[PDB]
DNA sequence: TAAGTCACATGGTGCCGAGGCCGCTCA
DNA sequence: TGAGCGGCCTCGGCACCATGTGACTTA
């Protein structure tokens, strides 16, 4: 029996048809993973993945909640334009930092290479 | 070190009568052995038509090696599509003759006896079973040795070998439970488990019991001057039609 | 790549053309048994009488969509090319086939004298 | 590659229905076969199936399976045929020459 | 319109499938979930725009039915994370490093199980002194992941400033070792080669001799070149003017 | 013939005491820690394994009479630490 | 261990999961069933323990390359490529080792 | 000290075994008497923090 | 006297570098 | 037609376990 599985399978469904070491494509339990395991007490959201498709660029805006101090947590968001194929970062900019960390960061978000950047603020 | 050479025959000739022409033949006599043996003694290997007739012709001379030692077994039942088998251990030249006249004067027609991997494992159970003298059944536990010999492209994977130590091998046959077919039962099973082969399907070349025996596809030898009942009648099941 | 289209389209036509057949079959036996209340024990003489139905049904959609594209010659179509390298080998072996057989029935002529005179 | 591809998007889309159709008509057969109790066939009338005689891209697919699977099954009946035929060759030979044998020894 | 099939015929049998695609799609089995689907991977990326994310991985040797009804459990559960270090000079994400922990049978701890790091960052090492050897939770983890995800930005690093020196013409063609660290370059002709460990150099070397070019300076020169690699690029665009 | 019995027996006795040999070897090598091959080997290797745990039991009785010193020590100055 | 001209779909699959348990690839790192790097020699030492009892099996290996040929084995249809191991497969390959509890240790 | 070869490496494969059983045994002990230790050493401790 | 432990001396499987002829092989 | 590389392959030297028998001891 022949049988086609998506990012939308079913785990055990997956577990029936497993014959590879690919990581499993059941897309909410690796979201499930992303949120829970690896970086916990991180409310990101994503809101708005308009394109340019005569120039093939992606824009995303996307907004990062570090609510580990759930009293007064420190919030950001990005905007970042891709490339959408020969993966390139043209240019990403920060669109809006709450005050309460808006000085740490805006020493921190100075320099480039904003990977750096989201892995220090939630460090 | 006493190989074994396999052939079937085609009728069941009666030794009693007529090796006086053999003795005049060859101007020798020959130790000619009538037994009468019932090897399924087992309740589950059958209970009925179990009787062997084991005829064990001997060019004796000497005993001083296989050089005029050269043993001859034949065994045989009457209730079986093909009714006898022989086996002859040695290297004397005159094993041939006596196959020639076997052939000129009963009238059989005799092929050699190749044997399948179900039928070397099959062989491999039975070499470990033991007759005692006091009417019981031992199973002498020897650290055997799968051997395999692939033909792949490239010639990639030229042989590989299983090698099972004799602890092991009768610590699967308890865990599988009372049973006196270990290696079919229990070592097969493990294996095919463990690793994913089916040696019953991949190319088996020999399996080696160490210090008793190492049967192989066309022959088997055998570090004990004779051969046990148990073997001769997996053999003799072995040529069936 | 074309390799793996062409056979992937093959084994395609070949359920393609099972189910076509079963499909056939299920739906004339579906307007017997609908037709009566459960008569489904039509003799030898009928059945026949129904494959030889699907055979020219067949055979006369095979040539229906022959005139469809064997018409006009556009000599671009891939399928085109295809149905004359299928006829070029569904028409080269015919004649050899007559002769092995003739030779080997005049074979079996020798065959039977040679016994007779044995 | 596009109109191969969409071709056999096509053809599977046709194999499909046709799946339906048979899915539909197998379960109607059996809903047919379960209302009836009676076990043994009634014999079909012949005006019926007279009835029925009067009433009704898969002929590619038919045309090209049919040449393929027809080409090649005249290719391996030639293959076994020419391998039989020499062998027949052959035990003439032998026949005829173990016959001229024979014919010499009986007039001996 | 095309009425395939016999009006007798026609009642019983659903003809609607090929009017309506949307039948034939909800009996074979959308874009509402296509839509979820969609912002799931685009929430994914986001997420591993990151650098150090956590993937579900399964062995399949591991998959076992409980026989109850057949629900394949998988027997020792497996952790995969990744590593992608953004290279800021080509703008682009690396291509990622895998290491694979699996749990171990009697422990209940999480073991090297498998990684794409090359031999130079002791990732063995580094994972037996996350937390003294055993892991356990998903904190010690990720600790060991951010622990070898420093090495490999210090690598990519290392290795974009050198490159970025090479790019602005400032010094000659160089050779790179593997991790970037025992490097050479010619600023005008002078064959300067330098040992650098993370993020600052330690050593220095200059290696060409002019006939107008002396000993002591050569000495100030290579104490003064220590520090960092930025320091070290304005220091040499600073002596080259 | 009765001394071809014989030698035949005895080769039969000889047998079973070199497979008593193997296995008792064999089951010395799966009490060893690290798994090794060769006889030489396993027996070299169980000869560290008895020395190593002699030293680990000496040790082992050293420290915890030097545990039993500490502790001797922490509740008498937490008791003077009480009286004060 | 029960079972011929199986439909050549699923074949192209079951090959496509003997490739992939080999060699990690679908389409392989790249006759085909050259590994990325052919291995002369490997002996593993399987120890389980089967009701208190340790159970070693020594599978000793030889050839141009041994994975390969144990890859065309499993097209064969001589070895389950749902039971082969990973240690089988090609798993820390060129490292002979004993495995016990399931984790494969090297010798020295 | 045994004669035959088999004798001695059984007895050696006792003695790992025993000098094994005698290690968890006398760790098992020496926890017990720590635990007991460390909840005297516990309990007075509360007591000077009150 | 039957059975056991022992070193002993020969048997034997696997391994590999050296080198030779072969086996096409291609210009 | 002629040089020429590569799988084969056997010689044989080495390495190691395997093995059968006499000497000697135990019961």
């Amino acid at each position: 029996r022949v049988e086609r599985i998506n990012g939308l399978t079913n785990l055990q469904k997956e577990l029936v048809t497993k014959y590879d070491t690919l990581p499993l494509l059941n897309m909410n339990l690796r979201l499930s993973y992303l949120r829970d395991h690896t970086y916990p007490h991180l409310q990101v959201s994503v809101q708005s993945r308009d394109r340019v498709h005569n120039d093939g660029i992606e824009v995303l805006v996307v907004n990062y909640k570090f609510c580990r101090n759930t009293m007064n947590p420190f919030e950001i968001q990005f905007k970042m334009f891709y490339k959408f194929e020969d993966s390139t970062l043209l240019k990403w900019e920060i669109l809006r930092i709450s005050t309460n960390v808006r000085l740490k960061a805006k020493q921190l978000l100075a320099t480039r290479n904003f990977q750096k950047c989201l892995l220090s603020l939630y460090e | 070190p006493y190989t074994w050479k396999f052939l079937g025959i085609s009728k069941q000739l009666s030794l009693e009568n007529g090796i006086a022409k053999l003795n005049q033949l060859l101007n020798l006599e020959v130790d000619l052995d009538i037994q009468t043996i019932r090897v399924p003694s087992d309740p589950d290997g059958g209970t009925a038509a179990d009787e062997y007739i084991r005829y064990e012709m001997r060019l004796d001379i000497s005993n001083l090696d296989e050089g005029t030692y050269s043993k001859f077994i034949f065994l045989g039942n009457s209730k079986m599509e093909v009714p006898m088998f022989l086996c002859y251990c040695g290297t004397d030249n005159r094993n041939e003759v006596v196959l020639q006249w076997l052939k000129a004067e009963y009238g059989v027609i005799m092929w050699p006896i190749k044997f399948e991997q179900k039928t070397m494992i099959k062989l491999a159970d039975a070499s470990i079973v033991h007759v005692t003298k006091e009417n019981i059944e031992q199973i002498t536990w020897f650290s055997s040795k799968l051997y395999f010999e692939p033909e792949t492209q490239d010639k990639n994977l030229r042989q590989f070998s299983i090698e099972i130590p004799r602890e092991s091998c009768e610590g699967l046959a308890l865990g599988y439970g009372n049973t006196m077919h270990p290696y079919n039962d229990a070592i097969v099973p493990y294996i095919y488990n463990e690793t994913g082969m089916a040696v019953e399907r991949l190319p088996l070349t020999s399996v080696i019991l160490a210090g008793h025996t190492k049967i192989m596809r066309e022959s088997i030898v055998t570090s004990t001057r004779s051969l046990r009942n148990r073997v001769l009648a997996v053999v003799l099941q072995s040529i069936q039609f | 790549s074309s390799e793996k289209q062409w056979e992937r389209i093959q084994q395609l036509e070949k359920e393609h053309v099972e189910v076509y057949r079963e499909l056939l079959i299920t739906l004339d036996r579906l307007y017997l048994i609908r037709k009566h209340n459960h008569a489904v024990i039509l003799s030898h003489t009928q059945q026949r009488l129904l494959e030889i139905r699907h055979q020219l049904q067949i055979n006369l959609e095979k040539t229906a969509l022959l005139i469809r594209l064997l018409e006009k010659p556009d000599n671009t179509n891939v399928l085109f090319t295809k149905l004359q390298n299928l006829l070029e080998e569904s028409n080269s072996l015919d004649y050899e086939l007559l002769q092995s057989l003739g030779a080997q029935s005049s074979l079996h002529k020798q065959l039977i004298e040679s016994r007779a005179e044995r | 590659k596009d109109v191969l591809d969409v071709y056999i998007k096509n053809l599977e889309n046709q194999i499909g229905n046709k799946r339906y159709f048979l899915k539909q008509a197998q379960g109607a057969i059996d809903e047919i076969t379960k209302r009836s109790l009676d076990t043994e066939g009634k014999p079909v009338n012949s005006e019926v199936f007279t009835e029925l005689l009067r009433k009704p891209p898969i002929g590619f697919s038919l045309t090209s399976n049919f040449l393929s699977l027809r080409a090649q099954s005249s290719s391996e009946w030639l293959s076994l045929m020419n391998d039989q035929s020499v062998d027949q060759k052959a035990m003439l030979l032998l026949q005829n020459n173990i016959n001229s044998d024979l014919k010499e020894l009986l007039r001996k | 319109q095309h009425q395939m099939f016999d009006p007798g015929v026609a009642d019983l049998l659903d003809t609607d499938i090929l009017t309506s695609p949307s039948k034939r799609k909800r009996k074979l089995k959308s874009t509402s979930d296509r839509s979820e689907l969609e912002d799931y991977i685009v929430l994914e990326n986001v997420y591993r725009m990151f650098g150090i994310t956590f993937f579900p991985l399964v062995d399949p040797i591991d998959l076992k039915i409980k026989d109850a009804s057949g629900e394949i459990f998988v027997d020792r559960e497996m952790l995969g994370i990744r590593l992608e270090v953004f290279s800021e000079r080509t703008s682009q994400f690396e291509k990622p490093h895998y290491v694979l922990l699996k749990k171990r049978i009697k422990s209940n701890s999480w073991f090297l199980f498998k990684h794409t790091i090359p031999s130079f960052i002791d990732v063995q090492g580094i994972f037996d002194d996350t937390n003294g050897g055993l892991v356990i939770s998903h904190d010690d983890a990720y600790l060991f992941a951010k622990r070898v995800f420093l090495q490999l930005v210090e690598v990519q690093k290392r290795r974009q400033i050198f490159k970025d020196l090479e790019a602005k013409k400032i010094i000659h063609d160089l050779d790179l070792d593997l991790e970037s660290s025992m490097v050479s370059f010619f600023v005008k002709d002078i064959k300067v080669e330098l040992f650098v460990k993370q993020n600052e150099i330690v050593s220095c070397s200059i290696l060409d001799d002019i006939h107008d070019f002396s000993q002591n300076n050569k000495s100030k020169w290579e104490i003064a070149l220590l520090g960092s690699l930025d320091d070290l690029e304005l220091k040499l665009n600073h002596s080259f003017a | 013939e009765w001394k071809k019995q014989r030698k035949d027996s005895h080769k039969e006795v000889e047998r079973r005491r070199r497979e008593n040999i193997n296995t008792a070897i064999n089951v010395l090598s799966d009490l060893l820690p690290v798994r090794e091959s060769s006889k030489a080997a396993i027996l070299a290797c169980a000869a560290e394994y008895i020395q190593k745990l002699k030293e680990t039991d000496e040790a082992n009785i050293e420290k915890w009479t030097l545990q039993k010193l500490l502790s001797e020590q922490n509740a008498s100055q937490l008791a003077s630490a009480n009286e004060k | 261990l029960n079972d011929g001209k199986e439909e050549p779909e699923i074949r192209r699959l079951r090959l496509e999961k003997n490739m992939i348990k080999f060699k990690g690839s679908a389409n392989g790192v790249m006759s085909r069933y050259s590994s990325l790097v052919p291995i002369e020699k490997v002996g593993f030492t399987l120890k389980n323990e089967i009701n208190s009892r340790i159970i070693t099996i020594k599978l000793k290996f030889n050839g141009n390359d041994i994975f390969g040929g144990l890859h065309e084995l499993c097209d064969k249809n001589l070895i389950n490529i749902d039971k082969v191991p990973g240690w089988l497969a090609g798993e820390n390959g060129s490292f002979s080792g004993t495995i016990m509890n399931g984790d494969f240790q090297r010798e020295q």
